[PDB]
C-alpha cells in the first residue's frame, strides 16, 4: 500500500503511484536522472587515418 | 531507440556523415625502348678452290 515507481518509453514519462512525500521525493529522482550526456557518449566514432575501417 | 540512445545515435550519425574528402589521382607511366641489331657477314665461293 506504499508508493511505487514506473516509466513509459513512448513519451519517456516517469510514473509514480503513492504518497505526496513520494510526489515530493520522486519529482527529485525524476530530476536526478533527467541529466543529458556531456559531449562524450556511450558510442564514439573513430576516424582512422592510416588504417582501413 | 530510448531518448538516451537517440542522442548517442545522433552523435554517431553526425560523425559518420562527415563530408568525405575527394582525391585527384594522376598516374604517370613513362616507358622508353630501342636497341640495335647488326648483321654483317661475308661469303666467298670459288669454283676451283671451294665456298663458305
Amino acid at each position: 500500500l506504499a508508493p511505487k515507481v514506473v516509466a513509459d518509453e513512448r513519451t519517456n514519462s516517469v510514473v509514480v503511484s503513492g504518497e505526496p512525500k513520494a510526489r515530493a521525493r520522486i519529482i527529485q529522482m525524476v530530476r536526478q536522472l533527467d541529466r543529458e550526456l556531456q559531449s562524450q557518449g556511450n558510442t564514439r566514432v573513430f576516424y582512422l587515418k592510416y588504417g582501413k575501417a | 531507440a530510448q531518448p538516451d540512445v537517440m542522442a548517442e545515435l545522433e552523435q554517431v550519425v553526425a560523425k559518420l556523415d562527415i563530408r568525405r574528402a575527394q582525391v585527384l589521382v594522376e598516374a604517370i607511366i613513362v616507358e622508353i625502348a630501342d636497341g640495335d641489331g647488326l648483321n654483317l657477314g661475308v661469303q666467298w665461293a670459288n669454283t676451283n678452290g671451294g665456298g663458305t
